[PDB]
């Protein structure tokens, strides 16, 4: 909401989000208490809607622009877990880091066969 | 070759003449310009190598286990 106020003023903004995975994780921690049946790997049934209702309003527009960078923790290094798998779609440039490269000391440990950009 | 108390006969494996050897020389010269690379005949190596090539194909093992390399 702060970034959106600055955008509507016609400015152009930078928005850095330090770990967006924790939004979905805090949603999971609370989902079952709200009485909602578990889904694929215990994730809330509304994972993709919760995630889209946020990532859709972080965008540039004809009046002002938002650039953004989001860190996306992938649990257990499993790039196919539902949470990264549903986030890949919402990004323009995706940079995938990997432990089997960092352990070689090659920082930044970007995997060039898995990074990609629109 | 005869020595007083020893003698040895340094024999040859095939008939050695002049025109016999020149045929071999000409054939060896031909095979070098015309690249006629003949095959060996080690069938055991052929079978083992082909099985070893097939078995290792598209294993993708090193992508599957997370060895760094």
């Amino acid at each position: 909401t702060m970034a959106e106020k600055f955008r509507d003023e016609g400015r152009d903004v930078l928005l850095f989000v330090d770990n967006i995975y924790r939004y979905t994780l805090a949603g999971t921690e609370v989902s079952a208490l709200l009485g909602r049946m578990p889904s694929a790997v215990g994730y809330q049934p509304t994972l993709a809607e919760e995630m889209g209702v946020l990532q859709e309003r972080i965008t540039s527009t004809k009046t002002g622009s938002i650039t953004s960078v989001q860190a996306v923790y992938v649990p257990a290094d499993d790039l196919t877990d539902p949470s990264p798998a549903t986030t890949f779609a919402h990004l323009d440039a995706t940079v995938v880091l990997s432990r089997q490269i960092a352990s070689l000391g090659i920082y930044p440990a970007v995997d060039p066969l898995d990074s990609t950009s629109r | 070759e005869v020595q007083p108390g020893n003698v040895t006969v340094l024999a040859d494996t095939a008939i050695r003449g002049q025109d016999l050897d020149e045929a071999r020389a000409m054939e060896a010269k031909r095979k070098a310009e015309e690249h006629i690379s003949s095959s060996h005949g080690d069938v055991d190596y052929a079978q083992a190598s082909a099985e070893l090539a097939k078995a290792i194909a598209q294993l993708r093992v090193i992508e599957l286990t997370k060895k760094a390399m």
